[PDB]
RNA sequence: AACUGGCGAUGCGGGAUGAACCGAACGUAGAGUUAAGGUGCCGGAAUACACGCUCAUCAGACACCACAAAAGGUGUUAGUU
RNA sequence: CAGUCAAGCGUUCAUAGCGACAUUGCUUUUUGAUUCUUCGAUGUCGGCUCUUCCUAUCAUACCGAAGCAGAAUUCGGUAAG
RNA sequence: UUUGCUCCACACAAUAUAGAUGGAUACGAAUAAGGCGUCCUUGUGGCGUCGCUGAACCAUAGCAGGCUAGCAACGGUGCACUUGGCGGAAAGGCCUUGGGUGCUUGCUGGCGAAUUGCAAUGUCAUUUUGCGUGGGGAUAAAUCAUUUGUAUACGACUUAGA
């Protein structure tokens, strides 16, 4: 029989990483890590997401899931066609942490009335859910 | 705050029997223009035979960084006073500019070695860019090919002071 | 903003969690602290109880019955740390101590309610990897508190009650959602997605 | 300064504070740790204090010099007809004793 | 200085196989079941190809890259003790009075007894770590030979002995008197 | 149906002081919700109440009011200086107080 | 005993406490801003941000000031041939 | 009272035990130096009595080291029970 | 000894709430790891997915929530009852078994609201009782004085006395 072991592989930083920085002018938007610096600073680049090339450290930013292949500083037009080619942002939409954040985006921008309607169709929902649960 | 890097240019006061003197220049990091010229001038009087008053101020420029986002590797030889002698250092660092390059050097020397900034002089800060020349091993391992690292055990900060679901530290 | 604020004492270091839970009962917060006896201290086991023996040492001279009390149950240590940040001998201090209630273990009333965690004081959070922390319960017993083994006891009885009823109300949820997913994607469910529910 | 010539103190400060019980009858603190191997019996009994005799009996300890020799030894008499067991009490175990 | 990455190789051979969940290390092989917890060194683990494993440290201090290599070294202790075992040969060191030696049982637990060690009326007796097998070796007076899996506890019943054998209010240097450990190998070695 | 509350809550938390003198005339008010400067900007000016009851009757009614305003901001954490037409009974730290709405400018 | 500044003769904010230190000197009030000192809780004010160093089986913790030395240590960190 | 360095002593051998010439220190159980408190009074030497505390440990517990064969010693550690 | 003492309500009547104004909303555990769902080798695994904060979840529309008419629906839910229990750490809480009653905003109608005048908390929840009313219950001790001596300065303390 074989041996197992558990992989534990967890979100390295790497070229072409790409991020979604938390706080800061950009603070909420995708950049792919273009060079390592150091241990808590890496060269990121949002061309497409509008965040500027900068230095920063990997405390403002938030590793994703997505990367993608991208030589060791390349500049803001290489990495935006590579990021292009890759199709990393529609990636990075079809996840439930992008859908989460456009979610509560959507929730904080209702109005009162829209609350109201929310309350109607959230009881409508309940009573058809609880028929649902006694019937079945 | 955030070092500038000033080019100071500054002369002996022109007499007559010797008009135009040599007029020397120094690269200094500084708060700001103030201090830039202050340190010119303490460095002028530690090489030649002038001070602020027995001399003039021609040039102040900001030396913008030449290209600021790019990853190179910074020699920075140091001399600098302990609490016995005077010795000289020369540590290897990695930044986008020299500013935060010299910036993140006197963080360094304070941590180090309890080195004050009146206690340290640049003597200077020279950028590598071929590796072979970098000696520190603290830089030849983020100059390794393909570096790759994980963050293990992210602490996630709460704006709440409670919260509902014990934390994950998973990355 | 709530009633009564219920804390998981377990994990939590004993300074931040006192600090936070003094400023809230200062505040005006009702709060209960369970689980003292998993409440961490940073530091070698052996250092706290060199600690605790620095403390034990101190007795008015002339009467130990006038001098300090050197409580020893894990839930008294926590209330000790408290009533150091707490201003005590005024009548504001008074009333924050009596909104405190601290336990070991998880008491009858409060082990049907929900429990809360302070993130900023939650010992795998704060202190650094690799280093060294000591359990109050174990320094308790080490420094004369005689309920080690009847609060685990206790503690594993409820955990036991508590774990089957997770598993009914994980069987009663995934039942839901297995009758309701019928009713799911209909088009009031289409309606409140769009409208962000 | 000093104490000139040491010497122990007089009394023992465990059996402090030395004033009166709080009854006649002195209740037993602590009980034998209980087995659940063995068959369930009492461990005390409730006598009366009558009053000292003497009695004669033949010492063995191998290595005395009074042993397989008589010995006079002061004895207690209690007095302790049968007590009458008239209830019971149950004991949870709880965090506070 | 924050080493960013250490990294060594804990060779499997053809027989055994290591099952490791977070920390809890649990090999087996042809002699038996060998477990070890982990949870105090702050490491990770990766499998190759079934014959290696990869156990690194990211960013690590030298006393985080020591007890790498360290653990690495546990993890070679129990896939040989698996394999292998492991075996403490001891002898006795005596002047003038014999020391006598057997194994006794009270209420079975394989008790060693130890008498006459300089001839006192004191028996010393020591037990037997779970999994450690006494053998009074023949063909060589005064041998002892301790056999098991688990080379710590082999070991500390080796040391229990040796401890439990000190000589008191005496120069030890002229009162050589004691069981000593001579030979630590392996129990199936040259096979 | 069975919420009314047309107000957010808040705690009165003490005096404006310094370390060992403490000035009755100015409040510090948390509001519940509210942690940073920015999100208690909103809370400028708004009008605050903080209803007590007593076992006398005055003017046909068993409730007592004292009114305030929130005037400044206090500190990086949502807290907020708080003025009232009569200072704040002092055995209200840690007590609720009703933050209204009004005056909106929403 | 020195060019001085203070206490005495002087409250106030800070140094926990203190005649002299730091800040600043005083009519009765109200707003704002600060000094010195501080912002985990006591306690008003960031369990702020950033880079390091340190783990002590007597850690350390901010001047006056309420103390420590020579000599040592493959503890750990940074520096020439 | 305790360290640091070791020229030497210890038949050889600086450091088992010592240790010169130097030098760094530790609460004040000495005695000085000072004159801040008390001269509209803080009852004084010693002893007796009694409690407690310190440790720089004489003994007792357990150890390390010897120029510790055994006994007897000597040098140190945790230790004031 | 005028109606005593003991378990709910009311024309009525304290120092007052250290301070409700929709909900204190219940798994061990680990964090260099886990939560959930599924699969297959009587096997401590494979596979998929999630997290990146509670900004959540549940509750929430009606005179502080009135009076009323219908529509596929047997649901959801407040109450006088009945049936299993479970819960001792400080249990004082959780469903159900069934009968009765009231709302239902799940989807559609009809009437009412002003005038508190342009806001004023605009009054809605609690360790006690009483000449009082009713669904029901039994008529105890302590102490002083006497005595005692296993106690004792005095108090107290072991005792006894229809």
């Amino acid at each position: 029989t074989d041996s197992i072991v558990k992989a534990s592989n967890w979100r390295l930083v790497e070229v072409g990483r790409v991020v979604l920085i938390k706080k800061g002018q950009s603070a909420g938007k995708l950049a792919a890590i273009v060079e390592i610096i150091d241990q808590k600073k890496v060269l990121i680049d949002g061309p497409k997401a509008g965040v500027p090339r900068q230095a920063i450290n990997l405390g403002q930013v938030v590793l994703t899931p997505l990367t993608f292949a991208l030589p060791r500083g390349a500049r803001t037009a290489t990495v935006s066609k590579k990021w292009a080619a890759a199709a990393v942002c529609e990636k990075w939409a079809a996840s439930s942490w992008a859908k989460k954040i456009a979610q509560r985006e959507r929730r904080a921008a209702l109005t009162d009335f829209e609350r109201f309607q929310v309350m109607v169709l959230r009881k409508q929902k309940r009573y058809t859910v609880k028929k649902a649960l006694a019937k079945a | 705050a955030h070092f500038k890097e000033y080019q100071v240019i500054g002369r002996r006061l022109p007499t007559e029997s010797v008009p135009e003197p040599k007029l020397f220049r120094m690269r200094i990091f500084a708060s700001n223009e103030v201090i830039a010229k202050s340190r010119y001038w303490y460095f002028l009087q530690k090489l030649h035979k002038v001070k602020k008053a027995s001399g003039e101020i021609v040039s102040i420029n900001q030396i913008n960084e030449a290209h600021p986002t790019k990853v190179k590797n910074f020699g920075v030889w140091v001399r600098y006073d302990s609490r016995s002698g005077t010795h000289n250092m020369y540590k290897e660092i990695r930044d986008v500019s020299r500013v935060a390059a010299v910036e993140t050097l006197y963080q360094d020397m304070a941590a180090r070695h309890r080195a004050r900034f009146r206690s340290i002089h640049i003597l200077k800060v020279a950028e590598i860019e071929k590796t072979a020349d970098v000696k520190r091993q603290y830089v030849k391992q983020f100059l390794t090919k393909d570096l790759k690292f994980p963050l293990p055990h992210r602490v996630q900060k709460s704006t709440k002071t409670f919260s509902y679901k014990r934390p994950s530290t998973f990355y | 903003v709530e009633p009564v604020v219920v804390i998981d004492g377990k994990g939590h270091l004993v300074g931040r969690l006192a600090s936070v839970v003094a400023k809230q009962l200062l505040n005006g917060q009702k709060i209960v602290v369970v689980r003292a006896e998993e409440l961490n201290i940073s530091g070698e086991f052996f250092r706290n109880k060199l600690k605790y023996h620095d403390f034990l040492r101190k007795a008015t001279a002339f009467n130990k019955t006038r001098g300090p009390f050197h409580f020893r149950a894990p839930s008294r240590i926590f209330y000790k740390a408290l009533r150091g940040m707490v201003s005590h001998k005024t009548a504001r201090g008074k009333a924050a101590l009596e909104r405190l209630k601290v336990f070991e273990g998880i008491p009858p009333p409060y082990d049907k309610k929900k429990r809360v965690v302070v993130p900023q004081a939650l010992r795998v959070l704060r202190l650094k990897p690799g280093r060294k922390y000591t359990t109050l319960g174990k320094l308790s017993t080490s420094v004369g508190w005689k309920y080690e083994d009847v609060v685990a006891k206790l503690e594993a009885k409820r955990k036991v009650s508590s774990a089957e009823y997770y598993a009914k109300k994980r069987a009663f949820t995934k039942k839901v959602a297995s009758a309701n997913a019928t009713a799911a994607e209909s088009d009031v469910a289409k309606q409140l997605a769009a409208l962000g529910y | 300064s000093h104490r000139k010539y040491e010497a122990p103190r007089h009394g023992h400060l465990g059996f402090l504070p030395r004033k009166r019980a709080a009854s006649i009858r002195a209740r037993v603190k602590a009980f034998p740790k209980d087995d659940r191997s063995k068959p369930v019996a009492l461990t005390s009994f409730l006598g009366y204090k009558a009053g000292m005799t003497t009695i004669v009996r033949d010492l063995d300890r191998p290595g005395s010099k009074f042993h397989k020799r008589e010995v006079v030894e002061a004895v207690t008499v209690v007095d302790t007809p049968p007590v009458v067991v008239v209830g019971v009490v149950g004991y949870v175990e709880t965090p506070r004793g | 200085m924050k080493y960013i990455q250490t990294e060594q190789q804990i060779e499997v051979p053809e027989g055994v196989t290591v099952s490791i969940k977070s920390r809890i290390v649990k090999v087996v092989g042809p002699r038996g079941t060998l477990t070890k917890n982990l949870k105090h060194i702050d490491v990770t683990f990766t499998k190759v190809n079934n014959q290696l494993i990869k156990v690194a440290v990211h960013n690590g201090g030298r006393k985080h890259v020591a007890a790498l290599r360290t653990v690495k070294s546990l993890v070679d202790n129990m896939i040989t003790g698996v394999t292998k075992g492991y075996k403490y040969k001891m002898r006795y060191v005596y002047a003038h009075f014999p020391i006598n030696v057997n194994i006794v049982e009270k209420d079975g637990a394989k008790f060693i007894e130890v008498r006459n060690f300089l001839g006192d009326k004191k028996i010393r007796n020591v037990p037997v770590r779970d999994g450690v097998t006494i053998e009074f070796s023949t063909n060589v007076k005064d041998e002892i030979v301790l056999s098991g899996n688990s080379v710590e506890d082999v070991s500390q019943n080796a040391a229990d002995l040796q401890q439990i054998c000190r000589v008191r209010n005496k120069d030890i240097r002229k009162f050589l008197d004691g069981i000593y450990v001579s030979h630590k190998g392996f129990i199936t070695e040259d096979l | 149906a069975e919420s009314h509350r047309l107000y957010v809550k808040g705690k009165h938390l003490s005096y404006q002081r310094s370390k060992r003198v403490n000035n009755p005339n100015v409040s510090l008010i948390k509001i519940e919700g509210v942690a940073t400067p920015q999100d208690a900007q909103f809370y400028l000016g708004k009008r605050i109440a903080y209803v007590y009851r007593a076992s006398k009757e005055v003017r046909g009614s068993k409730i007592r009011v004292m009114w305030g305003k929130v005037t400044r901001t206090h500190g990086n954490s949502g807290v907020v200086r708080a003025t009232f037409r009569n200072n704040l009974p002092a055995k209200t730290f840690g007590a609720s107080v009703r933050i209204f709405l009004y005056p909106s400018n929403i």
